[PDB]
C-alpha cells in the first residue's frame, strides 16, 4: 500500500492556490515541464503554448489557473515539489531541530547515505504501518538533503502535516522538523533502522529548542569550520588574521603591528569625546562579540537561550539561571554592550555568543551543555 | 542475559584456572599499548 | 620570541634548524635552509634543501636537496622521488623520533639482560638476539620508510629456538601480538624474555 | 494581589482635622490610626531623620470583596524637602471621590511617582527586612527573579531575566558578611563581577520575589495588604530633591 | 454471528500463526549480515570483500546430506577468507621487499 | 629599528620553516581570566591555553589549504587539557580521539602531540582522496563526477558506464557498475587508490 507518485490525493483546490502564487513565474514553468514530461494530461507542440505565453509578461494568476486547470489536488509528488520549491524559496517559515547519530560505545557514526537506495528502505519500512509517500532532493545552494516525508489517514485519504527530515551529506548531526506526534516519533524510529543496515543507530537529540532557518541550523551543526567556535573564536573560523607560510613577510602583523588599546583593571567602570578612542572601544566590542570587523545582527540568529552559572565560594554552591529572549540574543547584547551598559572587561566566554545556540549549566569556569 | 551469565560462569572458570606468572601481573595495561602504538606507528 | 621559543623548545625538541640565506627576482623568492636531527648525539644526520616561493599568489614552483650526511641517504632515496616535502621533513623527523625509542628500548633490555645470560645485537641495530643454556630468542625490530599512510611504520616480530631447530612461528606471533597487545612495549618485552626463560614459571 | 499604585504630596499636613467634611462627602465612617513609627529601632540612627507619622486610612467595611477593599498608607516628616506622600490600592470609585477631596480640601499637589533603578534596589533590599516584637531585623529570603526589558534594533533582545535561588541568595548573605543591605552590598557586585552586567544602568521593569512582592517601575504588587515601615521610608527618601 | 465466527476463526488462527513462526528456523533472518541477505534477495549493486568477509564469519554451523554440504562449503569458504588475509599480507610483505629491491638497483 | 628589524624578519622567516613542517604550537592566551595579582601591578595567566596550528599542504595547486586550528585549555583543578574550541569539520570525529589519546587525559607537550599527529594524518589522507580524484578529473580519463566533502563516496562516469565509489582509508572497499562481465570488471578495480588509476587505463585503452 506504498503510495506511488501516479495517485492523487483529496485536498481542497484553494490552498493549493494560495501556495502555488507564493511562487515566480520560471519555476512554475519548469514545474509545467517537467510534470508534463512525467505524468502530462490534457509533446513539444503544448510547450510552445507557455512559451508564447511567458513571452507576453502575463501575470501568475493566469498560469496558476493554467496548472491547476490542465490537470484537475494534483497528484502527491506535485504537491511534494511545490512544498519543496517553497522551503527553498522562503527559509524563515520553518523551524528545526537538531539530533545527534550515535552507536555503540557512544562514538558518531557518519551517515554516508546514498539517495537511491535509501528511499526504497525507508518506503518498504514505513508502508508496513501507515500509508505513507517520501520524497527526496538535494538542496541547491547548501550541500544537505532534505527529506520530505507525508502520512496519510482514512477519515477518501485526509493528509497529516508533512514531515521534514535534512541529512546533511557528511555529518552525524541530523535535523528534523519540530513535532512530537505519535507519527513524528514513528518517522524518526523508522529512519533509525532504516539507514544503518550494518550496525544500529539510536537517535539521541542533542537540542530541545527549536532554531529558525537551514542556513543557520547548518552553520551551527553541520559539517563547517564554524561548527564550535562560534563566537569570539570567529577569526580561527575564517583564518583572515594569518596567512600561507609562502605568503610575504613585508605584509606581516609581526610586522606591521596592530594599533591596540591599554585595558583597564581597576574597578573604574561604575564611576560615568575623542573619536579616535570611540572607534578604538567600538572595534574592542566588535572584537568581543564577533570577528574581527545590519552592523549588529551576528553570524546566526538564536532565538532562546538559557543559562546557569553554578560558581563556588566558601563552599557554598551559589547558583544563578540566566534566561534570554527574543530574535537575536547575542546582537541585541552587544548592541547594549556598545552603549556602555555593560562592562565588556568582565564579561565571561559563555555570554560573549560562544557555543551559540546551547543552554547550559556552567560548573567551575568551563561549559557544558544540558540534555 | 545469557550472555551475562556466560561471562560470569567464565569468570569464575578462570578464577579456578591457572595462570600464574604471564598474566597475574595484571589479571596501566592496555592504555600504554595504544599509546605507544599510535607513537611508533606500530 | 615567545612563539619562537614555543616551537622550538615544546613542539620540536632536538631539532636545530638555521635559516641561511635569501634572494628575490624583479617576483619570486629563494629561501636555503638546513635541519640538523640530533636526538642521536652519538650520530646525528643532517640536510639541507633549497625552496622556491611564488612568495605572491603564493606557490612552490621548484625544491631540491643540496645534500645529505650519508647515514639515511639511501633509506631517503626512495622518499625523496615523491615530490610532496612536507611527507619528507615529517617522516624524517618521525624517523628520528622512532630511532631514538628503538634504540632507548634496546638500551634498556640489554642493561637489564646483561647480568643473567649473554646478549649481543646484529645487523645494523634492527633485530637483537639473546641466548641462554642451548635456547636463543630473537627479536626482530625494523622500521620501514614508506614508498610505493606515509608515516614511517615499524614492525615487531620474535623468533625462538630450542638448539635444535626453530620453534613454529603461527604461534609465537601469536602470543607476542597478545602479549604485547596486554602489557604495552617496554613491558611486553620484559615478559616475554622472562617467559622464554622458563626457569620457574 | 493588592497593586499598590503610588502618589506624591506637595505639602505637610495634619489629618486629624476635616476628616469629618469627608464623612459628611461620604456618608461613611474611617478610622485614621497616628502611629509614629521609626525605621531601624536599632540606637544607631541618632533618634534623627529616622522618625514618621504614619496614617492608616483604612475603610472598614464588609470585606466580601479585595478590589474594592483600599487602604491609604500615608508618611510624613517635617525636616524634608518634600514632607508627605501616600499609596491607595483597589479599584474602587471612593480612591477618585478622595483624591478629589484631598485635592480640593487642603490645596495640595498630587502627581504619580515613577521608580529608578536604584530605587528598585533599595526596595528589594527592604522589602525582605522583617521587623519582630524583640527589637531587632530578622531577615527572611526569597529566591527572587529579577527582569530586564530593553529596546533594540529590529528588536534583537526583547526581554531576559536573572533568577537567584534562595540557597544561593542565603550563601551570597553570609559570604559578603553582616550587614542589613544584602541587596546593594552583595548580589550587584556578585552579578557585576560574574556577569559584567551592571543591574543599575540597565532597564529594569519587574524586581519579582518568589510569591511574596512584585516591585514594578509604576507600582507595587503584594500578597498581604500592609506594606512595611522600611519599604515607605525607601520611597519617601527616593522622592526628595 | 458473523462477528463471533470471525472471532472463533481468529483464535484458531492463532495457534496457527504461533505453530507456523514456531517451525524449523532454516537459518532465518536478523543472524547473517547485509550482504548475505543481500545476496539473498538479489542484485545488491554494491559488491564490497570486506564486509562478505565480516559477514561469511558470523553465520552459524549446522535431508542430513544437504547439512554435511552446507558445513563442508561454510568450512571451504572459511578456509577461502584465511587464505584471502594470509595472500594479502604475504603480497604486502614482498611488495615492501621487492621495493627495497627496486631502490638498492635505482 | 634597523638592525631588529632584520632580525625580525629573521624571526618571521624561521616561523615560516617551522610552520612549513604542519604540525606547530602557536602560545594564546584567552582574554577573560587575565587576572591581576595585585602584588606589583603585573598581570599572571590563570589558566593556561596552548593552540595547535594544523596546516596541510597540497600538491596539485601546490599550495597551503585553509589551516584547520584546535586549541586546548587546562582544567582548573586537575592540571590537564580538556578540548575547549576546535574547528575540525565534524566527519573527523575530534572529541573521541582525544578521550581515546593516552587514557583520557593528556598532561605534556608531546601527548598533545600525538593527538595533533593523528588528526594530521586523518587530514592529509582526506585531502590525497579528494587530490587523485581532482587530478584524474584533470587528466580527463573520467566524465563529470560529485565529490563528498570528506571524498569518502564519489560518482564518476566513463565512456559507457556510471560507476560509484564508496571508499576507506587509502583503499578502496565498496565499488558499484551500474548501467556476467560486470562483477569481474567490479572486483578488478578493488584495492588501492593509485590501482585504481592504474586499472582504469587498462579497460579504457
Amino acid at each position: 500500500l506504498r503510495l506511488e507518485d501516479n495517485y492523487v490525493p483529496t485536498s481542497d483546490t484553494l490552498v493549493v492556490f494560495k501556495q502555488l502564487m507564493k511562487l515566480p513565474v520560471t519555476v512554475l514553468y519548469d514545474l509545467t515541464l517537467s510534470w508534463f514530461a512525467k505524468f502530462g494530461g490534457s509533446i513539444y507542440l503544448l510547450t510552445e503554448t507557455l512559451d508564447l505565453l511567458i513571452e507576453k509578461g502575463v501575470r501568475r494568476n493566469v498560469i496558476v489557473n493554467r496548472i491547476l486547470y490542465v490537470y484537475w489536488g494534483l497528484n502527491v509528488f506535485q504537491l511534494a515539489e511545490i512544498d519543496c520549491h517553497l522551503m527553498i524559496s522562503k527559509p524563515e517559515k520553518f523551524k528545526w531541530l537538531p539530533s545527534k547519530a550515535l552507536r555503540g560505545d557512544g562514538k558518531p557514526y557518519v551517515v554516508k547515505l546514498q539517495p537511491a537506495k535509501f528511499i526504497e528502505n525507508l518506503q518498504t519500512d514505513l508502508a508496513k504501518i501507515y500509508h505513507c509517500h517520501v520524497y527526496m532532493f538535494k538542496h541547491p545552494s547548501l550541500p544537505v538533503l532534505i527529506t520530505r516525508i507525508q502520512l496519510f489517514d482514512s477519515n477518501p485519504l485526509i493528509s497529516r502535516r508533512p514531515y521534514y527530515v535534512a541529512f546533511p551529506l557528511n555529518s552525524p548531526i541530523i535535523f528534523h522538523s519540530v513535532d512530537k506526534d505519535i507519527y513524528a516519533r514513528l518517522v524518526l524510529q523508522s529512519i533509525s533502522r532504516t539507514i544503518s543496515e550494518r550496525e544500529t543507530i539510536i537517535f539521541k537529540p542533542v537540542q530541545k529548542i527549536p532554531v529558525k532557518s537551514i542556513h543557520n541550523i547548518m552553520t551551527l551543526l553541520g559539517p563547517s569550520r564554524f561548527a564550535e567556535s562560534m563566537g569570539p573564536w570567529e577569526c580561527y573560523a575564517s583564518a583572515n588574521f594569518e596567512r600561507s607560510p609562502l605568503h610575504d613577510y613585508k605584509k606581516h602583523q609581526g610586522l606591521t603591528g596592530k594599533k591596540v588599546m591599554v585595558r583597564e583593571f581597576d574597578d573604574s567602570f561604575l564611576n560615568d569625546e575623542e573619536p579616535e578612542i570611540r572607534r578604538l572601544r567600538l572595534e574592542k566590542n566588535m572584537i568581543k562579540f564577533k570577528g574581527s570587523a545590519s552592523r549588529y545582527s551576528s553570524l546566526v540568529p538564536i532565538e532562546k537561550v538559557g543559562f546557569t552559572l553554578k560558581n563556588e565560594i566558601n563552599s557554598r554552591i551559589i547558583t544563578i539561571k540566566l534566561k534570554f529572549n527574543g530574535n537575536d540574543i547575542f546582537g541585541g547584547l552587544h548592541e547594549l554592550c556598545d552603549k556602555n551598559l555593560i562592562n565588556i572587561d568582565k564579561v565571561p566566554g559563555w555570554l560573549a555568543g560562544e557555543n551559540g545556540s546551547f543552554s547550559g549549566t556552567i560548573m567551575n569556569g568551563d561549559f557544558q551543555r544540558e540534555q | 542475559m545469557n550472555l551475562k551469565t556466560n561471562n560470569k560462569k567464565r569468570l569464575t572458570e578462570k578464577l579456578i584456572q591457572k595462570d600464574l606468572h604471564p598474566v597475574l601481573n595484571k589479571a596501566d595495561g592496555p592504555v600504554t599499548f595504544r599509546n605507544d602504538s599510535h607513537e611508533l606507528n606500530l | 620570541n615567545l612563539r619562537l621559543s614555543y616551537l622550538r623548545d615544546h613542539t620540536y625538541p632536538h631539532l636545530q634548524v638555521s635559516v641561511q640565506s635569501r634572494d628575490r627576482v624583479h617576483g619570486i623568492e629563494v629561501l636555503v635552509v638546513n635541519y640538523k636531527f640530533c636526538r642521536n648525539t652519538m650520530n646525528p644526520f643532517e640536510i639541507q634543501f633549497k625552496m622556491f616561493y611564488k612568495f605572491e599568489d603564493s606557490t612552490l614552483l621548484k625544491w631540491e636537496i643540496l645534500r645529505i650526511s650519508t647515514n639515511v641517504r639511501l633509506k631517503a632515496k626512495q622518499l625523496l622521488a615523491t615530490r610532496n616535502f612536507q611527507k619528507c621533513l615529517l617522516s624524517l623527523y618521525e624517523f628520528d623520533k622512532i630511532k631514538s625509542k628503538k634504540t632507548g628500548i634496546f638500551q634498556n633490555l640489554i642493561n637489564l639482560l646483561k647480568r643473567k645470560t649473554r646478549c649481543y645485537l646484529m645487523n645494523n641495530s634492527d633485530s637483537l638476539i639473546v641466548e641462554r643454556v642451548t635456547i636463543k630468542l630473537q627479536i626482530n625490530f625494523i622500521i620501514t620508510m614508506p614508498g610505493e599512510c606515509f608515516l614511517p611504520m615499524s614492525k615487531i616480530s620474535i623468533a625462538l629456538w630450542k638448539g635444535g631447530e626453530r620453534f613454529n612461528q603461527i604461534d609465537l606471533d601469536e602470543i607476542c601480538y597478545g602479549l604485547i597487545k596486554e602489557y604495552g612495549v617496554k613491558t611486553g618485552l620484559k615478559e616475554i624474555c622472562n617467559v622464554c626463560l622458563f626457569p620457574d614459571m | 494581589p493588592y497593586t499598590w499604585k503610588f502618589l506624591g504630596i506637595s505639602k505637610q499636613l495634619s489629618l486629624e482635622n476635616g476628616i469629618a467634611k469627608l464623612n459628611q462627602l461620604l456618608n461613611l465612617e474611617v478610622d485614621l490610626d497616628i502611629q509614629t513609627i521609626r525605621v531601624p529601632s536599632d540606637p544607631d540612627g541618632g533618634t534623627a531623620a529616622d522618625e514618621y507619622i504614619r496614617y492608616e486610612m483604612r475603610l472598614d467595611i464588609s470585606n466580601l470583596d479585595e478590589g474594592t477593599y483600599s487602604k491609604f498608607i500615608f508618611l510624613g516628616n517635617s525636616k524634608m524637602e518634600v514632607p508627605m506622600f501616600l499609596c491607595y490600592c483597589g479599584t474602587d470609585n471612593r480612591n477618585e471621590v478622595v483624591l478629589q477631596w484631598l485635592k480640593a480640601e487642603y490645596g495640595v499637589i498630587m502627581w504619580p511617582i515613577k521608580f529608578e533603578q536604584k530605587t528598585m534596589i533599595k526596595l528589594a533590599d527592604a522589602s525582605i527586612v522583617h521587623v519582630t516584637k524583640e527589637n531587632i531585623e530578622q531577615i527572611t529570603w526569597f529566591s527572587s527573579k529579577l527582569y530586564f526589558e530593553p529596546e533594540t534594533q529590529d528588536k534583537n533582545l526583547r526581554q531576559f531575566s536573572i533568577e537567584i535561588p534562595r540557597e544561593s541568595c542565603e550563601g551570597l548573605a553570609l559570604g559578603y558578611g553582616n550587614t542589613m543591605h544584602p541587596y546593594n552590598d552583595a548580589i550587584v557586585p556578585y552579578i557585576y563581577n560574574e556577569t559584567g552586567m551592571a543591574v543599575e544602568r540597565l532597564p529594569l521593569t519587574s524586581v519579582i520575589l518568589a510569591g511574596h512582592t512584585k516591585i514594578m517601575r509604576e507600582s507595587i504588587v503584594t500578597s498581604t495588604r500592609s506594606l512595611r515601615n522600611r519599604v515607605l521610608a525607601v520611597v519617601l527618601q527616593s522622592i526628595q530633591f | 454471528l458473523s462477528k463471533e465466527i470471525y472471532d472463533n476463526e481468529s483464535e484458531l488462527r492463532a495457534s496457527q500463526s504461533q505453530q507456523i513462526m514456531e517451525l524449523v528456523g532454516d537459518i532465518p533472518k536478523y543472524s547473517l549480515g547485509s550482504e548475505l541477505r543481500n545476496r539473498v534477495e538479489g542484485e545488491p549493486q554494491s559488491t564490497s570483500i570486506e564486509r562478505l568477509i565480516e559477514d561469511v564469519l558470523k553465520l552459524p554451523q549446522m535431508d542430513l546430506k544437504v547439512l554435511s554440504e552446507y558445513s563442508n562449503l561454510r568450512k571451504d569458504l572459511i578456509l577461502k577468507c584465511q587464505a584471502l588475509q594470509i595472500g594479502e599480507s604475504k603480497l604486502s610483505d614482498i611488495l615492501s621487499q621487492t621495493n627495497s629491491i627496486n631502490s638498492l638497483t635505482t | 629599528s634597523t638592525s631588529d628589524r632584520s632580525e625580525l624578519e629573521d624571526y618571521i622567516v624561521l616561523e615560516n620553516v617551522y610552520r612549513m613542517f604542519g604540525i606547530t604550537f602557536f602560545p594564546l592566551v584567552d582574554p577573560i581570566d587575565l587576572k591581576i595579582k595585585d602584588a606589583s601591578g603585573e598581570i599572571f595567566v590563570d589558566r593556561e591555553m596552548l593552540g595547535i596550528r594544523l596546516e596541510v599542504f597540497s600538491e596539485r595547486t601546490s599550495q597551503f589549504e585553509k589551516p584547520h586550528y584546535v586549541l586546548l585549555k587546562k582544567r582548573i583543578k586537575s592540571n590537564s587539557w580538556f578540548l575547549f574550541k576546535h574547528t575540525i569539520p565534524s566527519f573527523i570525529d575530534v572529541q573521541g580521539i582525544f578521550d581515546d589519546t593516552n587514557g583520557g587525559l593528556v598532561i605534556s607537550h608531546d601527548d598533545a602531540y600525538l593527538f595533533a599527529k593523528r588528526v594530521f594524518l586523518q587530514l592529509v589522507e582526506v585531502q590525497k582522496r579528494r587530490q587523485i580524484f581532482k587530478d584524474l578529473e584533470a587528466k580527463k580519463i573520467i566524465h563529470d563526477l560529485d565529490l563528498d566533502l570528506e571524498s569518502s563516496m564519489v560518482s564518476f562516469f566513463v565512456k559507457d558506464i556510471k560507476v560509484e565509489l564508496f571508499v576507506k582509508q587509502n583503499e578502496i572497499v565498496s565499488c558499484s557498475i551500474l548501467d556476467n562481465n560486470k562483477s569481474k570488471w567490479e572486483i578488478a578495480l578493488l584495492g588501492s587508490l593509485d590501482d585504481l588509476e592504474l586499472k582504469l587505463n587498462h579497460s579504457f585503452a
